[PDB]
Formats: C-alpha cells, sequence, structure tokens
C-alpha cells in the first residue's frame, strides 16, 4: 500500500479527518486507486483490524460506513420494488455509520444527506 | 445408476469439481442439476471415509480445502436459534457481532478436519443427491 | 384476568424474577409450575422489551443481574435435512444457553453454558 | 384473462379478499399455495391502491380492517435491505438498534388507508394478488 495507508493482507485501509457528505465520500474513494471503493467489514478479524486504524489516526470516532441501511425495498414479495407508498411516516432511511461505545465499534443510524468523516478501501 | 463420472456406495452419487467458486455459488451450483440437491454431507463416520478417496483419488491426492454443506448464523429467519414458548424470531440483541460462517474440509492426513472459513473464499467443492 | 401477586403485567402475558441460582433446564421447566403455558421470558419486540427491563432493575437493583431467557441453538440443520449426526469440526460444537445482563442502560443476551446456575424469568398468556 | 370465481379485477390483476385473519407469514405463504402463482396484495400505483380499499371494504362490510401488504423488512439476514458499496453480500455486520423485524400493514382509519406497521405475530384479514401472462 502508498504512504499513510494501511494495509491487512490484499487490501488498504485509511481514514480521513476532513468531513464530507456521504455522496462525495463514494466518488472521492472511487479515485484514488483502481476498483476503490468505501472501507467494508464482512468478518470480526477485519473488524477488529479497522478498530486499531481510526483509533491511531483520530482521536474520536465519527465516520461513514460503506454499508447501505434506509429502508425502502429492494422489491416487494411479488417482484416490483417500492415505487409509490402512503406510510405515517416515522424516521426509517438512514445510512449507517460507526462510534465508540465504551468497547470495540459499532455503528449507528445518521443521514445520508450528512457532513461526516469516512474511510476508503480497495483491492491490490 | 449415476450419471458419467458421480461414484456411489449404494444409493448416493458422488462427484467433486475443480472450478473454485464461493459457497453460495456452490450450494446454488449443484442444485441447477437433473436431481435438485444441495453439496456433500457427512452425516456418518462411515461416509466421510467414502468422500475422502473419491475427493483425493480424482484431484491428484492434492492438499483440498472443498467446502461443505454447513451454513450457521444467528440472524433472520435462518437464524440457529429458537425460543421455549415456540414463538417466532421476530427481534434479537446479542452482544456477539451479526456472523456468517461457512466452515469446510481441510484435509491434511488422512481424515479431513473441519474448519471455519470466510464465505467469500475461493476454494474446491463435491455434489451429492440421492437416486429415486 | 390478572396476574398473581408479585407478578407484573403488560396486557396478556405476566413477568416475575427469581434469584434463586438454577441451571437453564431446571428453571425453563419450574415456569411450566407457575401456571398453564409456563415458559421462560421470551422477548417478542422492542416495546415487549423493554418493558422487562423495567422490572428486572426493580426486583434486582445494585446494576448488576444476570438471568437466564427461553433462547438456545439448533442442531444446525443440513441442506439436505439430517441433522449433524456427526461431527468432527476443529472444536466440538456446543448448544450454549443464552442469558442477560446489564450494559448501561438497556440489556444484552450473551451466551453461557446451559449448566450454570443463575435466575430466571418467567411468563405465560392471561386468557 | 377472466380471474377466478370470486376474484374481482381491475385490468389483468386479480384480488380477493379471504375472512381468515392469520399471522404474517401464513398469509404471504397462503396467496403462493393457490391456483394461480402470486403474493400478496402489492401497491406499487396510485389508481391501485384506494382500488383495494373499496375492494376490501365492499366484501368486509366497510368498517375498520388492517391487512398485510406484503412487506416485511428487518435489519438482519441475506434479507437485503442493506448492501455495501461494492456490492459485497452481508455476511457480518454490528448494528447498535434493536435486531427487530417489523412488518407492515394497511388500516383504513377514515378513507385511504394507512401503512401503519405493527406486529408480526399480530392475527389480521388480508387480500391476495395474481396476473396472468401476456
Amino acid at each position: 500500500c502508498p504512504l499513510h495507508w494501511s494495509s491487512y493482507n490484499g487490501y488498504c485501509y485509511r481514514v480521513f479527518s476532513e468531513l464530507k457528505t456521504w455522496e462525495d465520500a463514494e466518488s472521492f474513494c472511487y479515485a484514488q486507486h483502481k476498483g476503490s471503493r468505501l472501507a467494508s467489514i464482512h468478518s470480526r478479524e477485519e473488524e477488529a483490524f479497522v478498530g486499531k486504524l481510526a483509533s491511531q489516526t483520530l482521536k474520536y470516532t465519527s465516520m461513514w460506513l460503506g454499508l447501505n441501511n434506509a429502508w425502502a425495498a429492494c422489491k416487494w414479495e411479488w417482484s416490483d420494488d417500492a415505487k409509490l407508498d402512503y406510510k405515517v411516516w416515522l424516521r426509517r432511511a438512514y445510512c449507517a455509520v460507526m462510534v465508540v461505545k465504551t468497547d470495540r465499534i459499532f455503528w449507528y443510524n445518521r443521514g445520508c444527506e450528512k457532513t461526516v468523516s469516512f474511510l476508503c478501501k480497495f483491492y491490490s | 445408476d449415476c450419471p458419467d463420472g458421480w461414484s456411489s456406495t449404494k444409493s448416493y452419487c458422488y462427484r467433486p469439481f475443480k472450478e473454485k467458486k464461493t459457497w453460495e455459488e456452490a450450494e446454488r451450483f449443484c442444485t441447477e442439476q437433473e436431481k435438485e440437491a444441495h453439496l456433500v454431507s457427512m452425516e456418518n463416520r462411515l461416509e466421510a471415509v467414502f468422500v475422502d478417496m473419491v475427493m483425493e483419488n480424482n484431484f491428484e491426492n492434492k492438499i483440498y480445502r472443498s467446502w461443505i454443506g454447513l451454513k450457521i448464523e444467528n440472524k433472520g429467519q435462518r437464524s440457529n436459534l429458537e425460543w421455549s414458548d415456540g414463538s417466532s424470531i421476530s427481534y434479537e440483541n446479542l452482544y456477539e457481532p451479526y456472523m456468517e460462517k461457512c466452515f469446510l474440509m481441510d484435509h491434511q492426513s488422512g481424515l479431513p478436519k473441519w474448519h471455519t472459513a470466510d464465505c467469500e473464499e475461493k476454494n474446491v467443492f463435491m455434489c451429492k443427491f440421492q437416486l429415486p | 384476568f390478572r396476574c398473581p401477586t408479585t407478578w407484573s403485567a403488560s396486557k396478556l402475558y405476566c413477568y416475575k424474577p427469581f434469584k434463586e441460582k438454577k441451571t437453564w433446564i431446571e428453571a425453563e421447566r419450574f415456569c411450566a409450575k407457575q401456571a398453564e403455558n409456563g415458559h421462560l421470558v421470551s422477548i417478542g419486540s422492542a416495546a415487549e422489551a423493554d418493558f422487562l427491563d423495567l422490572v428486572i432493575v426493580v426486583n434486582f437493583d445494585k446494576q448488576r443481574y444476570r438471568a437466564w431467557t427461553g433462547l438456545t441453538e439448533r442442531n444446525l440443520k443440513w441442506t439436505n435435512g439430517a441433522s449433524v449426526s456427526y461431527e468432527n469440526l476443529y472444536e466440538p460444537y456446543i448448544r450454549k444457553c443464552f442469558v442477560v445482563q446489564p450494559w448501561e442502560g438497556k440489556s444484552k443476551w450473551y451466551k453461557a453454558d446451559c449448566e450454570e446456575k443463575n435466575a430466571f424469568l418467567c411468563k405465560f398468556p392471561k386468557p | 384473462f377472466n380471474c377466478l370465481p370470486g376474484w374481482s379485477a381491475y385490468d389483468q390483476h386479480c384480488y380477493q379478499a379471504f375472512n381468515e385473519p392469520k399471522t404474517w407469514d401464513e398469509a404471504e405463504r397462503f396467496c403462493t399455495e393457490q391456483a394461480k402463482r402470486g403474493h400478496l396484495v402489492s401497491i406499487g400505483s396510485d389508481g391501485e391502491a384506494d382500488f383495494v380499499a373499496q375492494l376490501v371494504t365492499n366484501n368486509i362490510k366497510r368498517p375498520e380492517l388492517y391487512v398485510w401488504i406484503g412487506l416485511r423488512d428487518r435489519r438482519k439476514e441475506q434479507q437485503c435491505s442493506s448492501e455495501w458499496s461494492m456490492s459485497a453480500s452481508i455476511i457480518y455486520v454490528n448494528w447498535n438498534t434493536g435486531e427487530s423485524q417489523m412488518c407492515q400493514g394497511l388500516a383504513r382509519w377514515t378513507g385511504f388507508r394507512k401503512w401503519d406497521y405493527s406486529d408480526c405475530q399480530a392475527k389480521n384479514p388480508f387480500v391476495c394478488k395474481f396476473s396472468s401472462e401476456c
């Protein structure tokens, strides 16, 4: 991996202090290197690894995550997705993040249209 | 009888492959055959030995790390959890992180062992089905 | 229909803790003696969850409780059907019996050997 | 064309409200176990939403009633509802909120029915929705 960037085995991880929206966060990483996308965590051994990177790079914890929560619906039980609705509305569609909780690292829900730090990740 | 290439022991057919694929694609591969079934399954300590031969002897006895018919998880309606009252699972709150294990058959000598591995890994596998 | 003395009530079920340390196996059958369909606590949703916590703090206090719930693990049913009658994993699989402890504010469920003796919770319908 | 006996329609989609209120799973897995192969009622058009409200009322006496619109969405399992920026299938996540599994519904208070979410293990009648190949 390049300078300032970390390394696991086949992917590189890094942390950015400059707070930006979730959108430009995905478009930013997309530039760095090839296949470069938002940091992903699909394994404990992979999570505990990042729990140390965002601990030495920053003092606190406030950054985006490649996870795409939000309500919506990939597709109704039938086939067609959720185009039109009529619910009572009560906060649902949000984008996950990550903040300390007197332990490792837990992901919370936050507005996708907000401005917070993030991460980048690309394969070797 | 078992198709061309597929072996047998009494009423079951076995036949591995070389095309390395993930767990999902593997379990989604065998099912797409003339006889809808699943991956390899070792129910007794007698079969685990048979599946070992038709696995090595056909794979140049090379140290393989084939997949298996195991997929444990503590999430969704497929979570390996149940309640005493008999009520279904509609809510949880476990400290441990939501995992997704996909064991395998790491062979070293004689009989292959079973060890957990990232479901998103590329290794070999083997199908299996029961004759009508 | 109302719940008996010293027994909480929501609208359809009753709740009540027990300090007397007892294994999950025996604690799971004790409730059955309390009343019909007497099975250990079983959180349904978020509403029913926050409700139980309101009693686990009043009957224990000090903030350091550790009771058991009616939540265990299956026998790992294979894709074909037959369960895991043959186990040769690098590490023997043991059906762990979850519990419950305080974790700042709300609560969390941990894993423990189905042989340890601790507190437990009961529950049963009113009708 | 021509739906089954006792199945109202509009153009190609057939509908029918039963009189037996089951849970959620039973409701959905019920329609599929019929003649045509379809699932619960789906509202993907304004000119079809209330269309069911009237159909139901015309049979359920028109009072108040909750119907399962076949909308199951939680926060776990490979049931989608959440994906990564790299198409990485969900195999490991650590949420903070409760591991609930909300099941939407359809309550008809006064006029256009609402989409209130209640317990899944609830018991309320429903209505299916099928179609024909062209």
